[PDB]
């Protein structure tokens, strides 16, 4: 089973996650994310840095972006 | 055909490497390397087909990718070769690597923008075109997201691992390849990406020219491991789903196998590499 969905405002931005095998959005723009064998996650803007969950990867992407719109 | 420690380059060698990189950028060729790497990193998965990362072919794939880039550099200036960055030694922001005459320094703290060196956005010579967000300037935060580069002792512990790779041949594996890549253990290659920050922490990490120097040293460490373990070789050696076996060819080239890339001396030597 995939992780649960989530939806929150983090540092002023809307981050959403949902099983699809899992999708993350930052202000409605899809963020590429991937699950590692051990259960951790990364995103395309943090692709060498495992974090425990997809919400953690979304939050890490908001931290990385420093307010920048994500590109599809 | 000799790859040198970046710390040892002469002023003239630094000038020529910078100029060749910037000409590949100007002509459009550089950005396609960025794009190839991002496509593989977004597709290489632990549970499916994996070729450039999180798999045994991580090492020969980056070897051939670096050879492609070096060949392209040499088409602009045949004297240029890829230098390597020994991050176990040159581990501070003060390393001449990060001088304005070479790669430029860390980014400012407001937006991570690199403000000096030949690749600073203000030069007009380094637009970030292949990207995951709107920002079009080179960014770094040296030592921002992780405090320390690997140390020589940590490197030696990885080099002491005798098996090249082990099932399941992915980010959960024991063995040299995955400890070198960094997904298990004290973490060598992945942690350097995280330490530089900016685009080097992302799928489009070749946007920072230090990508090449990092991977040239990772590639050197593979060579050093081979010298310490003459009795160990690439695995798997046949019939493994989703993974490139020794004699299978690798995408995107389709015409070369890990077997064709184990011996770097066919293509280049290092300034220094000890004998077993
Ligand atoms: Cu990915
Ligand atoms: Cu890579
Ligand atoms: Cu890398
Ligand atoms: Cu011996």
């Amino acid at each position: 089973a995939a992780p649960e969905s989530f939806d929150e405002v983090y540092k002023g931005r809307r981050i959403q996650g949902r099983p699809a095998g899992y999708e993350v959005f930052v202000d409605g723009v899809q963020l590429h994310v991937m699950r590692n064998a051990d259960g951790s996650w990364i995103s395309v803007v943090s692709h060498y840095d495992p974090v425990p969950t997809p919400r953690a990867a979304a939050r890490a992407a908001v931290d990385e972006l420093q307010g920048a719109p994500l590109l599809p | 055909t000799v790859r040198k420690n970046q710390a040892t380059l002469t002023a003239d060698e630094k000038r020529r490497f910078v100029a060749a990189v910037l000409e590949l950028k100007r002509s459009g060729r550089y950005d396609e390397f960025v794009r190839t790497h991002n496509e593989f990193i977004m597709s290489d998965t632990d549970s499916g087909e994996r070729t450039g990362h999180r798999s045994p072919s991580f090492l020969p794939w980056h070897r051939r990718f670096l050879l492609d880039f070096e060949q392209a550099l040499q088409s602009v200036d045949s004297s240029v070769t890829l230098p390597y960055w020994d991050w176990s030694a040159d581990r501070t922001v003060r390393a001449s690597l990060w001088a304005p005459d070479f790669l430029g320094g860390t980014g400012r703290s407001t937006d991570g923008r690199v403000m000096d060196g030949p690749f600073a956005a203000s030069t007009g010579n380094w637009p970030i075109n292949v990207r995951v967000d709107s920002r079009t300037y080179l960014r770094r935060s040296l030592g921002g997201s992780v405090a320390e580069l690997p140390t020589r002792a940590e490197v030696e512990s990885v080099l002491a691992i005798s098996a090249y790779d082990l099932p399941p041949y992915n980010s959960a594996s024991e063995g040299f390849r995955n400890h070198l890549e960094g997904w298990r253990g004290v973490n060598l290659h992945n942690r350097v990406h995280v330490w530089v920050g900016g685009q080097m922490a992302t799928g489009v990490s070749p946007n920072d020219p230090v990508f090449w120097l990092h991977h040239a040293y990772v590639d050197k460490l593979w060579a050093e491991w081979q010298r310490r373990h003459p009795d160990s070789a690439y695995v798997p050696t046949g019939g493994t789903p989703d993974v490139v076996d020794l004699n299978e060819t690798m995408k995107p080239w389709n015409t070369v196998r890990p077997a064709d890339l184990l011996d770097h001396t066919a293509y280049y030597t290092f300034d220094a590499l000890e004998h077993h």
